[PDB]
């Protein structure tokens, strides 16, 4: 289907000794497959799928010199925010920048993100028109000023559309074994008893891949929300996703119960009961 | 100013003496640093690994942390979180079923 | 592969 390119930056400031702590991940759809962090010893971009590692050292002294460089803006930022904000030397602060692109089933240029915070909150971020800028605040008013003298959304524009298309395209191509595959979830329901006459349904999906899932209740053919429990999707720690809803029914009436999952993964959606 | 949402559970289903993996995914949390240990019978295990930071639409962190461990009858496992937004460190006990 | 012009400052 559709895939995505994304790149994540954290920089936190460290008031008591020396710089700031950053980190970078890039993904392709829910893969993760480079990394830097400051704390680490290489201070290079490091891979983190089997292919991205064919990419040989031109590619890597690149993505190197490109990180670094993306580290001494964000540490110019956290000095230049404190000042905006009248904040103090004392206090640690947190600057966080991500950006990427969609492309659709065709590969094609569909939609591009470039998005700014501080201390948590929205900074400033380009609009889906990859022109124009939304400012949370009046500082961030000030550096859509700056920005806007200084070109930068024509230059964040044409390599969304252009150069970040042409990666992920290339990346997809050559992690094709796994970026183009999807894992349906495997998926089975456990039951716990809760008392003598009610007990938990458990709908578990496990393994999957991507992350997107739809996990519903039904009773007698019905959307059911009350005594339903929905954990939020997590890592199974292997690059698939795992998700479980729960509900708790009268005991002897679990058949008028069926879980349905919806998943890229699967060509109609599964529905399971207890039995 | 955001706390750490905690789920504690295996990569896979558990059963007892099969060697498995200890997860503790940290979520929603804002600033970045947090201190995550996972615990068996209430004691820190040492070799425990963790994710590169990553974060979500609205700017709050994640992490995965995990070590390989063997489920058994009489071994207690759980995760213990502290964060500037919390008073007092948070654990969460493992339970095979969740 | 990143941005190689992200030198803007805010
Ligand atoms: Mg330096
Ligand atoms: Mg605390």
């Amino acid at each position: 289907g559709s895939h995505s390119m994304r790149y994540f930056f954290t920089s936190v400031s460290r008031p008591g000794r020396g710089e700031p702590r950053f980190i970078a991940v890039g993904y392709v759809d829910d893969t993760q497959f480079v990394r830097f962090d400051s704390d680490a010893a290489s201070q290079r971009m490091e891979p983190r799928a089997p292919w991205i590692e064919q990419e040989g050292p031109e590619y890597w002294d690149g993505e190197t010199r490109k990180v670094k460089a993306h580290s001494q803006t964000h540490r110019v930022d956290l000095g230049t925010l404190r000042g905006y904000y009248n904040q103090s030397e004392a206090g640690s602060h947190t600057v966080q920048r991500m950006y990427g692109c969609d492309v659709g089933s065709d590969w094609r240029f569909l939609r591009g993100y470039h998005q700014y915070a501080y201390d948590g909150k929205d900074y400033i971020a380009l609009k889906e028109d990859l022109r124009s800028w939304t400012a949370a605040d009046m500082a961030a008013q000030t550096t859509k000023h700056k920005w806007e003298a200084a070109h930068v959304a024509e230059q964040l524009r044409a390599y969304l559309e252009g150069t970040c298309v042409e990666w992920l395209r290339r990346y997809l191509e050559n992690g094709k074994e796994t970026l183009q595959r999807t894992d349906a979830p495997k998926t089975h329901m456990t039951h716990h008893a809760v008392s003598d006459h009610e007990a938990t349904l458990r709908c578990w999906a496990l393994s999957f891949y991507p992350a997107e899932i739809t996990l519903t209740w039904q009773r007698d053919g019905e959307d059911q929300t009350q005594d339903t429990e929905l954990v939020e999707t997590r890592p199974a720690g292997d690059g698939t996703f795992q998700k479980w809803a729960a509900v708790v029914v009268p005991s002897g009436q679990e058949q008028r119960y069926t879980c349905h999952v919806q998943h890229e993964g699967l060509p109609k959606p599964l529905t399971l009961r207890w039995e | 100013q955001r706390t750490p949402k905690i789920q504690v559970y295996s990569r896979h289903p558990a059963e007892n003496g099969k060697s498995n993996f200890l997860n503790c995914y940290v979520s929603g949390f804002h600033p970045s640093d947090i201190e995550v240990d996972l615990l068996k019978n209430g004691e820190r295990i040492e070799k425990v690994e963790h994710s590169d930071l990553s974060f979500s639409k609205d700017w709050s962190f994640y992490l995965l942390y995990y070590t390989e461990f063997t489920p058994t009858e009489k071994d207690e496992y759980a995760c213990r979180v502290n964060h500037v937004t919390l008073s007092q460190p948070k654990i969460v006990k493992w339970d095979r079923d969740m | 592969y990143l941005d190689s012009g992200i030198h803007s400052g805010a």
